[PDB]
């Protein structure tokens, strides 16, 4: 039987304080970035042809 | 002490909660307010700003700024100018003044429509109803000659003459032009007008709502966890006595 | 030409019962109106109701139906 | 004096807890818990709706009891005269 | 305390007044309140402030400054509607905070109360003149009706009108004298919250139960303090929720008419809170009968602490009374909607009708009551 | 001027005296009392067999109120069972500021 | 403290910070300037207040405005100067205070 990640992970990180903290502080960067872009098309493929980014292709480079 | 009727809700791009805006009839009825409404009302309050959100390339409203403005110049090197240049500017009000303005319509104020949409209360479908409603004087009425009969009027007479027929215009598009369109294409230009945020802004709506469903639940849970230890009591009175 | 949606779907609407129900009224006041409207009598009120119901009916149709 | 040292005096309590480890979130939250719904829901409802439901009524007593005394001119008079 | 870096610095020694401070076990969520007001009180302070900025008060052109500040302002429109959608809720955050006090009826607390008192006054007051700065005709009107009122004192009435005017009109000087006010009055309100809480920290808290609860008391540090982090960030969801997507919902006043002094608007009612005070102004036809009835009306909450009667503390073991209390409660909401109509008779009448009925309500019924239980529980 | 209708009150005493929790939730009319002053020089004259069973019951008590769970309805408190036994001591400090009150008038 | 209008309410039992404060007995006048200092704070904040009133800030007009205040307000000029007026005298109630913290070297605290 091999520890679960978590009790890799506990003893890995939740137990050092600052390592602890430290992908605490990690995960945030990629996050918003993945988070940011993919909730986009959420809002934006429910939201088409409304918009210049897809109407003004009709007028966009001339 | 007129019946106050109310617009029956219309549905719209931007009526649902994410429903957003539609630019191709925003830049129709842009021309609409370049035909028509500089006739009397103003709006002063926006910047050529609009350009790529209302889908104008830099140069396509920037060279169609350029035509809009053009006035003296020449005062002792003091000036304003001709020919607009940037952006920053508003457009030249058909009035000068509200003297200049009323006697012009003989007694009545046109009204600046900026956000004249959160002035009234009720919407667009307001004015569309307001647009659509001229009716025939009752049996038992009369007007002001300027007045016009519409119910959607709160006294039910208005000075202001029909304007929408079908093809008063003829649109960029060259979409058929109808009274009904003509009229329903504008309904969605003002209602930018007012909050030009609008459609950037309700990303956020989004955007906090899938960030709230995360934490609360989170927070529920931690909440609990401590107070998982008192509500956990045990009490036992086990006196000498 | 172009003839609209839009008043092409007034018709069907005020087809409806209540239409032509009050639209009646409308000539019950006008009818007592027609002599009587020496008095101040006016039918203004009723033609409100009228085009109260009416339109709801063409609310849910012709802007669907419009571009 | 010292908030909690001078509070008062007790005698003969005794006090039984876990580590908040030893334990779960949620201890059949929803099976448990469902049924208190009631005995709450129901304790005070006895006490305290019924009073709205009257001034609900009103709103609307009032609302078409001034309808009328408007809304309405050839009513009482009607435009006959 | 040995080592403790509570005492090292001597502040910190004062910063014992919390982790430390006993609290009671069982606790309504309506006791978050409390310390919910003041998160309020803070996110404002910032809104208005960067706000303030770029807005001038100027009475020509002082409104078009603000039209600037939601459009080519970086961000401008969020930071408005915030500052403003805080205000009512913060409001509903006040009186709930009242709220708790008569359902279990705290305010045994003698003067502890009369500050929660005089603390509130001054509240309402501010968004007052906070709401004149739009510089809509609803405020001007609104503005100029209030002053307008006060004017029906016997004899020395007539000038104090144009001494806070300064002049004949509603001019400079009426409005840019606020935006000093308006701006610089919270501040002291601060000051004076922690007064406020000083005194329960003589006594220590109040329980549901009417019980002192001395036998048990808890650490505040760890626990209470966590269902704060819940029962805070709460609010902000709605806070924010209401402001993006509905925001002119309770922006219901409408007017982004530059002020018109000669024309008048259609409807004059001040904005959604103050209606029932309001409202109760139009019930008198006396115009002096309605002001000692509209200012005193609220000052009956002083005189509350007076009538308790009773010997048990905590209204949810006398259950008659309840009734009273929530009998109060829609006669309130009542008078709003009431207060939301015009003066046409129908609604006169019913206005009319709850005016007295209110007092009664109050004033005697609840007395009157705690008396007979004792004699019906054999007290 | 009541005798049979005497015995036509006491039921809505009984169950007025059951409509408000505290005869569900174990507690009595003494130990409901709001704070006084005398209470204080009163609760100083209880023995602790009195003082004691008293108290463990509160600590007891207010714990539901967190979870809101009322006792078992049976083990509930009832209408005949009642014990006074806080007033009377009660009593006696009241008359004694009313004597020195009464002296203290001249 | 018996009935001592200190502890009565608890707030003027903080008040006993001052009453009751010890005091060295040789001082000069040196040491009036601390507790000198935050009268100039007071009678400022009423100064600038009142002068806030009437003033304006907006880059064209703001300036002018001041000329209205010295002028056709109700003793306008008075009030200017003195907010004015304080400031520098504030100042030299400033370094002074400063000025004894050496001299007796003071900041051992
Ligand atoms: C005849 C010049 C003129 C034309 C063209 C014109 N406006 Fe009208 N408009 C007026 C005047 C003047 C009034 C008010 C008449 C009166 O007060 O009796 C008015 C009425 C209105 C009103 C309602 C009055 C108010 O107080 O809000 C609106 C809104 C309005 N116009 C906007 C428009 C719109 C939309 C169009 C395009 C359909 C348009 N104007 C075209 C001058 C004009
Ligand atoms: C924004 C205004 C106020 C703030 C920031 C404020 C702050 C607080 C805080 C932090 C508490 C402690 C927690 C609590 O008991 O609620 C409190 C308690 C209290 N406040 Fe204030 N309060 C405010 C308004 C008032 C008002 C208007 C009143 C009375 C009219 C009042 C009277 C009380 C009372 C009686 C308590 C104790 C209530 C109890 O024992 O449950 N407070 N207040
Ligand atoms: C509870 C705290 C406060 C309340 C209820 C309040 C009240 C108001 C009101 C009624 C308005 C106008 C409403 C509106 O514009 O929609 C407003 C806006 C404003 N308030 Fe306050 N005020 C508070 C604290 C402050 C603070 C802390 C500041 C400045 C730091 C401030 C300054 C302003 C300013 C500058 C505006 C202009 C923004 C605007 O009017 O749109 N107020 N505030
Ligand atoms: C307006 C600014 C200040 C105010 C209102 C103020 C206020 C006071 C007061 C009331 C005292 C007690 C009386 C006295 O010892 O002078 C004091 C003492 C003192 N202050 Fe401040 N002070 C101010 C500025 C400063 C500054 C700028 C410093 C150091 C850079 C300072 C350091 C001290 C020291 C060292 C003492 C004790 C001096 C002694 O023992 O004689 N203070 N201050
Ligand atoms: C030690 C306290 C303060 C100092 C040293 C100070 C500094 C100044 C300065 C340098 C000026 C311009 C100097 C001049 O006009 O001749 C001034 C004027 C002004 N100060 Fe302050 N300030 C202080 C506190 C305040 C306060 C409390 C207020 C407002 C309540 C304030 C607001 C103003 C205003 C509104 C003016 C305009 C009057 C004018 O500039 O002529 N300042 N103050
Ligand atoms: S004050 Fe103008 S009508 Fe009442």
């Amino acid at each position: 039987v091999a520890p679960t990640l978590t009790a890799r992970l506990y003893s890995l990180l939740f137990r050092r304080t600052s390592t602890f903290a430290l992908t605490i502080v990690v995960g945030a960067l990629f996050f918003e970035r993945a988070f940011d872009q993919g909730a986009d098309a959420i809002y934006e493929h429910i939201n088409e042809g409304k918009l210049w980014k897809h109407i003004k292709h009709k007028y966009e480079n001339k | 002490s007129d019946l106050e009727l109310h617009p029956p809700s219309y549905p719209w791009s931007h009526r649902g909660l994410l429903s957003s805006l539609d630019h191709t009839s925003i830049r129709r009825g842009f021309q609409v307010y370049k035909q028509v409404c500089s006739s009397c009302h103003s709006m002063d309050y926006v910047a050529y700003r609009h350009l790529v959100g209302v889908c104008y390339t830099e140069d396509e409203a920037k060279a169609l700024a350029e035509e809009v403005e053009v006035q003296d110049g020449p005062n002792e090197d003091g000036e304003m100018f001709m020919r607009p240049g940037k952006l920053s500017d508003y457009f030249p009000k058909p009035y000068p003044n509200p003297e200049a303005a009323r006697a012009a319509n003989n007694g009545a104020l046109p009204p600046d429509l900026s956000y004249i949409v959160r002035a009234r209360h009720g919407g667009e479908d307001y004015v569309f109803s307001l647009l659509t409603g001229y009716c025939e004087p009752p049996t038992g009425v009369s007007l002001r000659e300027g007045l016009y009969f519409n119910p959607y009027f709160p006294g039910q007479a208005i000075g202001m003459a029909p304007p929408i027929y079908n093809e008063v215009l003829e649109f960029d598009d060259g979409t058929p032009a109808t009274m009904s369109q003509v009229a329903k294409d504008v309904c969605t230009f003002l209602r930018w007008a007012a909050e030009p945020e609008h459609d950037h802004r309700k990303r956020m709506g989004l955007k906090m709502l899938l960030m709230m469903g995360l934490l609360l639940p989170l927070v529920y849970a931690m909440k609990r966890h401590k107070w998982s230890v008192l509500k956990s009591r045990k009490l036992a009175y086990r006196p000498p006595k | 030409e172009l003839v609209d949606p839009l008043t092409t779907v007034r018709e069907q609407c005020e087809q409806l019962e209540k239409c032509v129900k009050a639209r009646e009224r409308l000539e019950l006041c006008d009818e007592r109106v027609s002599s009587r409207s020496q008095t101040e009598e006016d039918c203004t009120e009723e033609l409100l109701d009228f085009l109260h119901a009416r339109d709801h009916c063409v609310a849910h149709k012709l802007f669907n139906s419009l571009k | 004096g010292r908030q909690f040292g001078h509070l008062t005096r007790v005698r003969h309590v005794i006090t039984y807890s876990l580590s908040p480890f030893e334990q779960r979130a949620f201890p059949h939250y929803f099976s448990k818990g469902i049924p208190n719904v009631l005995r709450r829901t129901r304790a005070c409802i006895l006490r305290v709706a019924p009073p709205f439901v009257a001034f609900y009524l009103v709103y609307t007593w009032g609302t078409q009891e001034f309808e009328k005394s408007k809304r309405k001119n050839p009513a009482a008079y009607e435009n006959d005269r | 305390m040995t080592n403790i870096r509570k005492s090292h610095p001597l502040m910190k020694i004062v910063n014992n007044a919390f982790i430390d401070l006993p609290a009671p076990s069982n606790i309504s969520s309506w006791w978050n309140f409390g310390s919910l007001l003041g998160i309020c009180l803070i996110l404002q302070i910032l809104t208005g402030l960067f706000l303030a900025m770029h807005y001038t008060s100027d009475t020509t052109t002082a409104f078009s400054s603000v039209t600037h500040i939601c459009r080519d302002v970086n961000y401008g429109w969020i930071i408005r509607y915030m500052h403003a959608n805080g205000a009512s809720m913060f409001f509903i955050c006040l009186y709930m905070h009242v709220g708790r006090g008569l359902y279990y009826g705290s305010y045994t607390f003698l003067e502890t109360w009369n500050i929660g008192v005089i603390l509130l006054l001054t509240v309402m007051a501010t968004a007052f003149m906070g709401y004149v700065l739009p510089w809509g005709q609803m405020s001007f009107w609104g503005a100029t009706v209030i002053t307008n009122l006060l004017s029906a004192i016997p004899y020395i009435g007539t000038n104090l009108v144009e001494w806070i005017w300064g002049g004949f009109s509603v001019d400079k000087a009426t409005l840019t004298r606020f935006f000093a006010f308006h701006f610089i009055l919270p501040f002291i309100i601060m000051a004076i919250a922690m007064v406020h809480l000083l005194f329960l920290h003589e006594t220590g808290s109040n329980n549901p139960t009417g019980i002192s609860s001395d036998v048990d008391k808890i650490p505040f540090h760890p626990y209470y303090t966590i269902k704060d982090i819940l029962g805070a960030l709460l609010l902000i969801l709605a806070l924010m929720l209401l402001v993006l997507f509905a925001p002119d919902l309770l922006g219901d006043p409408d007017n982004y008419t530059p002020a018109n002094p000669l024309n008048t608007p259609p409807h004059i009612k001040p904005e959604w809170y103050f209606l029932f005070a309001y409202a109760i102004l139009r019930s008198i036809p006396n115009k002096l009968g309605g002001v000692l009835a509209l200012a005193f009306s609220i000052l009956i909450l002083a005189l509350i602490p007076l009538l308790h009667t009773s010997k048990q503390r905590s209204m949810m073991f006398r259950p008659l009374s309840q009734c009273l209390f929530w009998a109060l409660v829609a006669d309130l909401l009542t008078l709003t909607w009431i207060g939301g109509q015009p003066v046409e008779h129908p609604y006169i009448t019913i206005g009319q009708l709850a005016s007295v009925l209110y007092f009664l309500l109050i004033l005697v019924l609840m007395p009157t009551a705690g008396t007979i239980e004792n004699k019906l529980l054999k007290w | 001027a009541v005798s049979a209708s005497s015995r036509w009150l006491e039921g809505i005493r009984k169950w007025y005296y059951n409509a408000a929790g505290f005869n569900k939730l174990g507690l009595m009319r003494d130990d409901t009392i709001h704070e006084n002053d005398d209470v204080k020089e009163a609760i100083r004259r209880l023995p602790e067999n009195l003082y004691n069973d008293r108290v463990f019951r509160i600590k007891r008590a207010l714990d539901l109120s967190m979870r809101q769970q009322i006792l078992p309805k049976e083990q509930w408190t009832k209408y005949e069972e009642d014990k006074s036994y806080l007033e009377p001591y009660l009593k006696e400090v009241i008359r004694e500021r009313k004597e020195r009150e009464e002296w203290a008038k001249k």
